[PDB]
């Protein structure tokens, strides 16, 4: 799992790849690794798939019903402690690494979180088993302020190297754009490999398959 | 891991390095080590991440209360035992060492160590992974009575040469100085580094 | 200033006109006890009260109604006795729990404010009563001066720089306004404090009375402890003669 | 490993306005096989269907859990349950034994009340939910099952064609897995009716 | 990791006649090769009538002792009047093994008399097996001091010998003998041996001094 | 505690006639490395008995405040009683074992000094709940380098004064800098008497290292 | 209305001084110790013929040295009867030994006030008992027999009565008794005096009787030995 | 130290009434009005926010609070108690959502709430709620609306009306309320019935109103108010 | 009344009329003397028959050997005091090894004592007693009542017509001091005659003494243990 998050001028970027390995098997090459926690805010999951869902869905069931007792929109920092102290009251035992990014009255915010509860406040990161790659690409072609669209392109770069360098990376690149104005979720935003073809046909003539037994019943 | 605390007669020095590494990878070379506790006190963070954090938001939240109910600006002294408190209660459970330094009316500028559970006093203290290797530095370079110019450049110093002998201590220095006036925090990035010996 | 039946036997019932005579009537408990008495000095507090012998088989020293609740805090009671004491071992353990959390010895005004917390705490329920009398507590030190605080029943608690407690708490008080406290040492301190009790006692009501004193200040190094026997009796001697 | 003293397999497939699911019918201890007709494909309503694979106790408890929460689902709701709504219960029920898991993978296989939609999804043992457009696997022989419906399975089949597919599947990867066989059962799930098979599968 | 145990020696002796009870020890106190002090007796009272010997580690045999002199108060404000030898001793066997799942590094003997004068002897394991004997050894030279009683009291392996009954004076020397033999060969003995004789005047005691090497 | 942080050695004590003396260095290691080398490890419990502690810091800190308090919770009675030496002696005993049963000790090995009634007390307590009483004591090392001095004096000489018992625990401390690895030359010196305690400010021992020339 | 704690203006406790009260509608108990043993008597009070003889048991073994006989709410004592034969049972496996009847009477009287509403556990006692207790044995004291009431207070006597006509017995008690009595004579004056505050004749399966002397254990008497000491009236 | 009442302060009368409901019931009865339209494509929920004087800051509190994105609520009766509901409402529509991932339908929610009511009536040291709820929805594409009382007991209503005037509210609904009206008539027929009971004169500030479609459920702004108010 | 069912709430004069029906038990059973020189510390006491046949009822209690109690009023709530008591110096010899300091035992009696006076549903002790103790502030003649609170004595009687008594003591208290062993028993003896009727006296059945000092632990005699201390009288005079 390669996940990467960036910080720009206008808002954050956050990226993720789409496969989920299972022992050292491929079993969804197209999951949602973006999770929703408030309309402006975002959190990239890492580690055990389980926990990361787990674990986002109940922040962002925190966070709408913070949102509706406050009657505010939520803030990136609150959802960056309620995070923490969760996890460290498991003691690492929540396989989650998050990258958590939103903004707020307080601007534009990327935080990244540990299973074992440390948290830290930076322009650029990277989790998972691919963010060597990724970190490699932020450290290298990272300018602060940038454009959207440079930030837009040099996350996607920065995924797209995790994916093909790592093994338990894989499938399109997603990625979310949250600015003032707006966030916008954008899944299978660049896929490097399409291969539907099979020149194959597998087919069987209906009887091939013996029957034993057959029982029907109608509805 | 380097952090660094001073104590001149105005006030007190905090010194940290920039870097959390996990194993032979370094996971933020940009990371300040140095939390507040109160207005006027400031803690070092060494040992776990998560434990050094967690103890950090507990104290500053216990200080929090301690302040409003005696309406006063607490004690370092008190600062410090609630540290040492959580520390010892939770010996095995938690890893970490915390410097907490800082400022109060009675007492002035204070420095104590609470590594391990215990409290002790000093005129200066190093914790961390750096700290092994400039021991020797501190106990030469040290003088009594320095300006709080020269408790920085003592301090920087020290961590400096600790960051590159210390494969698990680099990145920038962030420095911060509490005196009567308020907080003072400079970070010092690598061109502002000081030279020694490199070879 | 009473109302019978229903509305007086639980201290989780209002009155109609929004009093809580529970704790109404555990401050006439305070109110029927002999006088309890401390001002607070240049350096330091001083506390006098008028203890009533009941029978002269009891020991001279015995139902001490000063307290050593901290080594630089003193309590001076009036009231029910026994509710005294359980208030003297809660304000102990705070006292004790301060140091344990935070290293140093703890502020008077604090220490009142902790334990005003717990005597408020019994006059909201009906499972419990609220506490018998009400107390006072005085302490010393280089940094927070000469310092004073009372609490009653109800879990009220003042800063004071004369107080008084139980019979003839407004015949003590109008006695403690004639005092320049704020200039007067603690050593002149007692002697005045000594005359007030002495006249404050009602000789043909209450058959007897001892005296008890207490210091904590600059003298005492900071320390709460007994006034000695050779100062108490020059001041004794001094109520005694000052009476005419 | 955990999973392989019973073993099993189950397998789900999707089609043209239909699904299909099927499993092993073996029921053994590591070196014997005790039982030819074990069920281990539970259905959850008309239309809905659940397979488990694993450890044959928690296959068995699993399902009987389901079925206790299913329902009181079913009575309080006045509806019968949608698939979705069924893989979120079954990822809640795994989930709340985080630390001391059931060892059984779920297919949840089934077409959408009212709707018609179909619908196939597989979990893990802690209760990860993967919903797929094509095919779900699950068991001791999952890299065998993965070879098989790869290369065979096409975007829209019919019902008759879908059942040959999906037996060829579970045939072949079975003979492949020691702890995986003794008859394959498949159900297949129409609007219409509910087609049950028990297929000519080898016996060793 | 951490030991809840240390080994400290010691070796406690009884043996029991018509009208008497004798409880021995040594007086060292050692762990692993350095010795605590020379002035340890092992030997202790508990009434009048009965004395108890406790050896092996000391801070189970402090706290026991503790504990037992608690509980004598408890049962003679409950029952009126003071605990029989028998009686400690089925109690002792309750208190130790209350603890069998963590249990007293303990060696415990007891000597006294019972309610006909008749001397009493129960000898005890760290876990609360015992039963009555007219002579017992318990600790590091146990098996030093048995074998010897065993043929002199017990009259074992021999032909035409007449029994002779015990008396206080062999007995003595009989515990005198084996504890000199001891302290040649066991480390963990010497220094000085402390006695307590059990009769019906009383508890008195005696010491004579050993190896101090 | 299961694994001792900060760690301090040897703590020595001897009686004499009218009083105790107590010696124990203001180390305090990070296993081998010399961390603090100016922390005191004795502290004067009241005007009656005094306590040098060896082991975990950390733990001796922990009961130095309990203890403290429980001589403040004493003396605000002011009902004419004390704690005797032997009553902190026998506290500290259970208050070990009890620690030690539970499986989570406190890591220490406590030296108590104290005069009292005429008559001068030394107790030894162990992390185990071991305890008892010895005219000389010492722990970890000093065990086996300062006690074996400390007997073959007071078996020639049984009673000492002041200034004997003072340059015998000077000479044990030398011996103590010379073989301990865990030593420092800085060290306290605390005494009862009939005037009651009193700890005396960093001292060192008289060192001579003329046998460095005595290898040709 | 009030809780079950509270004190009387004379200083009493309600509770206590009512279960006292039903005491004096239960069946009419004499126990007498004697120098060379300890006999218990009491009255079945036999509703209906059709009511099995030796059913009623109003007077129990607790040990084999020590015997009680009860008085008032049958139901309450015999709660407090196996209470007291499992502290028998506990000292004896703790100490070998047999206990003393003041024991065991002064571990029934612990659990005398141990009542309550409020700061209480769920199974707490929520009354006193309605039973008045007679205990009679043979220790190494001598032969003894002990009283106790619902207020807790348990007092060695002589020769003494409880039940509904205590007083009427008391004062028959009072004028036949030397504390030189032989065991004879005390069966004989208890069986007397036991027919002058009945309502009903004494018959052999009417009554139950007892005897704890240091020789034999406590003993149960069998109709035909009751017929040899009825037979002198 | 508290330990509170084990015993049910809410006990059947001879007459086989549960007076503390019917008490209860008296409490909503004599509070602000509220009225709730059911309205083919949506449902509309409009009450009276009148509070007595210019000091208060009518931005401040609100009356028709959001429950989550589909469902509303509405009350007659006490404010602080309402919170409470309010609050206990929010937690059942996410904990509904934590273990099915589908937004809760509204017959599902009221019976929840309405259970939480129900407790208040037979727990030991507690009185019932002094509030009936008025809660609104949308799920399946259909709107629904729903009433809970203290009573613990829930209804389904077309049109309904209470607290002030609740019995010439709903005779006004039976006679005005039509069933398949469209959304934005459904607001003035409830305004409608909010006027016959009103007393003084109406402004954007002296009522609240909330409606839930396809869309969702959310409170109208001051400035919409006002042009539904000509 | 309706102030006077619970001990939690006041009565409008200022007072607690439950505490004040506890005390009531107290004096209606039967007088207990305690008095002290500057080395013992006696109790003297009144047993009580109900009738000629049933024994005489317990008065003095074992604490621990340098603590002895009188008791007056409910023999349960004595009982259960004393158990508190004996628990409280075993804890301290078994912590301490040095026996407890009797101003302490009486503070945490004065302490546990007020607990139920202050929650509902709880009830005050309804005994009184005298304790006798001996420790390095010398003898103490102690009092505890119903109410929590407690007194530091030269010398007190507590019971049925213990003000006859009283006023003895409060005659001959300034005697006490420099008084021999044997002439402290038979003040406390001629002071619990006052108590009894004109009709009878002081028997060798009806009194028991308790004695604690520098000498000896506590010691309670009985019966022929008693009239060494009954012989050797002056005569009741009127
Ligand atoms: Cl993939
Ligand atoms: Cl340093
Ligand atoms: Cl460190
Ligand atoms: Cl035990
Ligand atoms: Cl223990
Ligand atoms: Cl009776
Ligand atoms: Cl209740
Ligand atoms: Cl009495
Ligand atoms: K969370
Ligand atoms: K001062
Ligand atoms: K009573
Ligand atoms: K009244």
């Amino acid at each position: 799992t390669t996940i990467a998050g960036l910080v720009f001028r206008d808002g954050v970027i956050l990226g993720a790849d789409t496969r989920a390995t299972n022992d050292s098997v491929v079993a969804d090459k197209s999951c949602e690794k973006i999770h929703f926690i408030a309309p402006k805010i975002y959190c990239c999951g890492a580690g055990v798939a389980a926990d990361t869902e787990m674990t986002t869905r109940m922040a962002a069931s925190k966070m709408e019903l913070h949102a509706l007792s406050t009657g505010r929109e939520p803030r990136v920092a609150t959802v960056t402690r309620i995070l923490r102290q969760t996890l460290f009251r498991y003691q690492g035992h929540v396989g989650a690494s998050l990258v958590v990014g939103g903004v707020d009255l307080n601007g534009p915010q990327l935080y990244e979180v540990h299973p074992h509860g440390s948290y830290s406040r930076l322009p650029f990161t990277a989790l998972g088993s691919g963010q060597g790659a990724a970190v490699a690409l932020l450290e290298d072609r990272f300018q602060p302020n940038m454009t959207l669209e440079a930030a837009q392109e040099l996350l996607v770069e920065a995924i797209t190297a995790g994916i093909l360098s790592d093994l338990g990376s894989g499938g399109n690149v997603d990625a979310c754009v949250i600015t003032a104005g707006g966030a916008k979720l954008q899944r299978a935003l660049s896929t490097p490999t399409e291969p539907v073809q099979r020149a194959g046909r597998y087919r069987f003539a209906p009887g091939t398959t013996p029957v034993l037994t057959r029982e029907v019943r109608p509805l | 891991t380097t952090i660094m605390a001073v104590e001149f007669d105005g006030g007190v020095v905090v010194g940290s390095d920039s870097r959390v590494s996990a194993g032979t990878a370094v996971v933020n070379r940009v990371f300040d080590k140095l939390s507040p506790l109160h207005q006027r006190i400031f803690c070092a963070l060494s040992g776990s991440a998560a434990d050094a954090q967690a103890i950090a938001d507990m104290a500053a939240y216990q200080l929090e209360l301690h302040g409003l109910e005696l309406e006063e600006p607490p004690l370092v002294l008190a600062a410090a035992n609630v540290v040492k408190n959580i520390s010892y209660k939770y010996r095995e459970d938690l890893l970490a060492h915390l410097i907490v330094a800082g400022w109060d009316q009675r007492e002035g500028g204070q420095v104590y160590g609470t590594m391990g559970g215990m409290l002790i006093r000093q005129p200066f203290t190093i914790g961390g992974s750096g700290s092994s290797y400039i021991y020797g530095y501190v106990d030469a370079a040290y003088k009594p009575g320095m300006t709080p110019e020269e408790c920085r450049r003592f301090t920087t110093n020290a961590i400096t040469l600790a960051m590159n002998r210390d494969g698990s201590s680099g990145g920038v220095i962030y420095l911060v100085t509490i005196t009567a006036a308020g907080v003072d925090h400079r970070v010092i990035l690598g061109d502002e580094l000081p030279k020694f010996y490199d070879e | 200033s009473s109302i019978g039946t229903g509305y007086d036997l639980s201290a989780s019932t209002f009155s109609p006109d929004g009093r809580v005579f529970q704790v109404e009537y555990a401050m006439k408990a305070v109110e029927n006890s002999s006088t309890a008495i401390g001002i607070r000095c240049k350096d330091g507090v001083v506390f006098g009260v008028e203890k009533l012998v009941l029978s002269k088989l009891y020991e001279e020293g015995s139902n001490k109604r000063l307290f050593n609740v901290d080594r630089h805090v003193g309590m001076a009671v009036a009231g029910l006795l026994a509710d005294a004491r359980s208030l003297a071992d809660i304000a102990r353990e705070e006292a004790s729990n301060f140091r344990s959390n935070f290293g140093y010895n703890i502020p008077l005004k604090h220490l009142a404010d902790r334990v005003a917390m717990y005597v408020h705490a019994y006059t909201l329920y009906s499972a419990v009563r609220p506490f018998g009398c009400s107390f006072m507590l005085g302490s010393y030190s280089a940094n927070d001066g000469a310092q004073l605080y009372m609490i009653d029943p109800s879990g009220v608690s003042y800063g004071y720089w004369g107080c008084a407690i139980g019979k003839a708490r407004q015949a003590a008080k109008t006695e403690i306004e004639k005092l320049q406290m704020k200039e007067m040492t603690c050593r002149d301190v007692v002697k005045e404090v000594a005359k007030i009790i002495y006249i404050v006692h009602d000789e043909v009501k209450d058959k007897a009375f001892e005296l008890e004193l207490s210091w904590v200040g600059e003298l005492t190094k900071g320390r709460h402890e007994i006034v000695p026997k050779d100062i108490r009796e020059e001041a004794e001697k001094y109520a005694k003669e000052s009476l005419k | 490993s955990i999973m392989s003293y019973n073993g099993g397999a189950v397998m789900a497939m999707k089609g043209k306005n239909c699904v299909a699911i099927a499993a092993d019918r073996r029921f053994g201890i590591q070196a014997q096989m005790v039982t030819t007709d074990f069920q281990k494909i539970f259905p959850m309503g008309d239309r809905l269907y659940i397979g488990l694979a694993g450890l044959a106790t928690d296959v068995q408890t699993v399902a009987q859990r389901l079925k206790f929460r299913l329902n009181l689902y079913e009575l309080k709701e006045g509806r019968q349950i949608k698939p979705y709504t069924l893989m979120s219960m079954v990822a809640n029920l795994l989930y709340e034994k985080r630390f001391g898991p059931y060892y059984t993978e779920p297919v949840i296989a089934g077409l959408d009340p009212k709707t018609f939609k179909p619908f196939i999804c597989s979990l893990d043992l802690i209760g990860c939910p993967m919903v797929t457009d094509d095919f779900v696997v699950s068991g001791t022989c999952s890299e065998q099952m993965y070879g098989m419906c790869e290369s065979l399975w096409e975007p829209n089949m019919d019902p008759e064609h879908l059942f040959e597919t999906i037996s060829q599947a579970m045939l072949n990867a079975v003979d492949r897995d020691a702890v995986s066989g003794m008859g394959v059962i498949v159900h297949v799930i129409e609007k219409d009716k509910i087609t049950t098979r028990t297929l000519k599968a080898r016996m060793d | 990791r951490f030991s809840p145990y240390a080994f400290n020696g010691g070796t406690v002796l009884a043996i029991a006649g018509e009208d008497f009870s004798i409880v021995a020890s040594d007086t060292r106190l050692s762990e692993g090769f350095s010795i605590h002090t020379r002035d340890s007796p092992k030997c202790y009272k508990l009434t009048d009538k009965t004395v108890i010997g406790c050896s092996g580690f000391h801070g189970d045999c402090l706290t026991l002792t503790k504990i037992i002199e608690a509980r004598l108060k408890m049962y003679k404000h409950s029952n009126n009047k003071a605990m029989t030898t028998g009686a400690i001793a089925a109690m002792l066997s309750t208190i130790l093994y209350s603890r069998r799942f963590f249990p007293y590094y303990v060696y415990n003997i007891i000597g006294g008399l019972d309610e006909e004068g008749k001397g009493a002897v129960y000898s005890f394991d760290p876990v609360g097996s015992y039963q009555r004997d007219s002579f017992k050894a318990g600790g590091s030279a146990s098996a030093m001091l048995q074998p010897l009683l065993d043929n002199q009291v017990g009259f074992k392996n021999m032909q035409n010998v007449e029994h002779v009954p015990l008396t206080l004076d062999r007995a003595m020397r009989l515990v005198k003998d084996v504890f000199i033999s001891a302290a040649e060969r066991d480390v963990y003995t010497g220094d000085a041996l402390r006695i307590c004789i059990v009769t019906k005047e009383g508890i008195r005691e005696e010491t004579v001094p050993l190896r101090k090497d | 505690t299961q694994n001792p942080m900060v760690t301090g050695t040897s703590v020595l004590g001897v009686k004499f006639d009218g009083g105790v003396v107590i010696a124990a260095d203001m180390l305090g290691s990070y296993g081998s490395l010399a961390r603090f080398r100016n922390i005191s490890r004795i502290m004067r419990v009241n005007d009656s008995t005094m306590l040098g502690a060896s082991g975990d810091y950390a733990d001796f800190q922990y009961l130095k405040q309990v203890l403290g308090q429980m001589v403040i919770d004493e003396e605000l009675l002011g009902d004419g009683h004390s704690y005797s030496p032997r009553a902190i002696h026998s506290w500290l005993t259970r208050a070990m074992y009890s620690r030690r049963s539970k499986m989570n000790p406190l890591w220490n090995t406590m030296v108590i000094g104290g005069y009292a009634d005429g008559e001068s007390f030394l107790g030894y307590v162990d992390m185990l709940g071991v305890a008892y009483e010895a005219p000389s004591l010492a722990t970890g090392y000093g065990a086996y380098l300062a006690q074996p001095l400390l007997r073959e004096v007071l078996e020639k000489q049984p009673v000492l004064s002041q200034t004997e018992a003072r340059e015998l625990v000077e000479r044990c401390m030398r011996v103590l800098y010379y073989r301990d690895a865990r030593s420092y030359n800085r060290f306290q010196i605390a005494t009862v008497t009939e005037k009651g305690v009193e700890i005396e400010g960093p001292l060192s021992a008289q060192t001579n290292w003329d046998i460095a020339h005595m290898i040709s | 209305d009030r809780g079950v704690n509270t004190f009387s203006p004379e200083g009493r406790l309600f509770q206590v001084e009512y279960a006292i009260e039903a005491i004096k509608l239960g069946s009419t108990a004499i126990g007498i110790q004697t120098s060379e043993g300890v006999c218990l008597a009491v009255e079945k009070r036999i509703t209906s013929p059709l009511m099995e003889p030796s059913s009623i048991e109003k007077i129990v073994e607790i040990d084999a040295h020590i015997g009680c006989a009860m008085s008032g709410l049958i139901a309450d004592a015999k709660t407090l009867i196996d209470k007291a034969r499992v502290e028998t049972q506990n000292h004896w496996f703790t100490y070998n030994e047999t206990m003393t009847v003041e024991s065991v009477t002064q571990a029934v009287s612990n659990l005398a006030l141990q009542f309550g509403e409020e700061d209480a556990d769920p199974g707490a006692m929520s009354r006193p008992f309605g039973v008045a207790l007679l205990f009679g044995g043979v220790d190494e004291k001598g032969p003894q027999l002990f009283h106790m009431d619902p207020s807790g207070t348990f007092v060695q006597c002589d020769a003494r009565a409880i039940g509904s006509a205590s007083e009427g017995a008391q004062s028959s008690l009072q004028e036949v008794y030397h504390k030189s009595m032989t065991l004879k004579e005390a069966i004989k004056s208890s069986l007397i005096i036991l027919k002058q505050v009945m309502e009903e004749k004494l018959n052999a399966t009417n009554i139950e009787l007892a005897t704890v002397q240091p020789g034999q254990n406590f003993h149960m008497f069998t109709k035909e030995e009751l017929e040899e000491v009825i037979k002198d009236i | 130290a508290k330990r509170g009442y084990s015993f049910s302060l809410t006990t059947f009368s001879p007459s086989g009434k549960l007076v503390q409901i019917e008490y209860a019931l008296a409490a909503v009865a004599g509070g602000a009005p509220s009225v709730g339209i059911k309205a083919a494509n949506g449902v509309v929920l409009a009450t009276e926010k009148k509070q007595k004087s210019i000091l208060y800051d009518e931005r401040s509190v609100h009356k028709v609070e959001p429950i989550t994105k589909h469902i509303g609520l509405v009350y007659s009766g006490m404010g602080p108690d309402y919170r409470v509901l309010v609050h206990r409402a929010r937690k059942l529509a996410q904990q509904y959502y934590l273990v099915y991932q589908e937004p809760i339908p509204t017959a599902q929610l009221v019976q929840r709430v309405a259970s939480v009511m129900q407790e208040y009536t037979q727990s030991g040291g507690v009185r019932p709620f002094g509030v009936s709820l008025l809660i609104c929805g949308w799920n399946e594409g259909r709107p629904y609306l729903f009433q809970s009382d203290p009573s613990g007991a829930y209804f389904a209503w077309k049109a309904t009306a209470m607290g002030k005037n609740y019995v010439n509210g709903k005779t006004f609904l039976e006679k005005r309320y039509n069933e398949d009206l469209e959304l934005e008539d459904a607001i003035h027929t409830a305004i409608l019935t909010l006027k016959e009971s009103f007393e003084g004169q109406m402004t954007e500030d002296n009522i609240e109103v909330g409606i839930c479609n396809e869309a969702g459920f959310r409170r109208l702004t001051p400035t919409e108010v006002r042009d539904y108010l000509a | 009344n309706q102030y006077d069912n619970d001990v939690t709430v006041w009565s409008p004069q200022g007072r607690i009329h439950q505490i004040e029906y506890a005390m009531e038990a107290v004096k209606q059973g039967s007088a207990t003397v305690g008095l002290k020189s500057k080395t013992h510390a006696v109790l003297v006491a009144l047993k009580r028959a109900q009738s000629e046949l049933a024994a005489h009822q317990k008065k003095i209690l074992h604490v621990d050997n340098h603590i002895g109690i009188s008791i007056a009023g409910l023999t349960a709530d004595a009982r259960l005091l004393c158990n508190f008591m004996r628990q409280e110096c075993l804890d301290s010899r078994f912590v301490f090894d040095r026996p407890l300091p009797v101003s302490r035992l009486v503070s945490l009696i004065g302490s546990k004592t007020q607990i139920p006076t202050q929650r509902y549903g709880r009830r005050p002790y309804g005994v009184g007693l005298l304790i006798a103790g001996y420790d390095d502030m010398g003898p103490h003649i102690f009092q505890t009542c119903p109410s929590a609170n407690y007194f530091d004595c030269r010398a007190m009687s507590i019971g049925a017509r213990s003000q006859s008594a009283r006023t003895y003591l409060e005659r001959h208290m300034s005697e006490f001091m420099e008084c021999n062993l044997d002439e402290l028993v038979k003040h406390g003896l001629r002071a619990l005659r006052e108590t009894l009727p004109a009709e009878q006296d002081l028997t060798t059945k009806n009194v028991s003494i308790g004695i604690v000092g520098k000498d000896l632990e506590f010691t309670i005699y009985d019966d022929d243990d008693v009239s060494p201390f009954l012989d050797g009288l002056e005569e009741r005079p009127q």
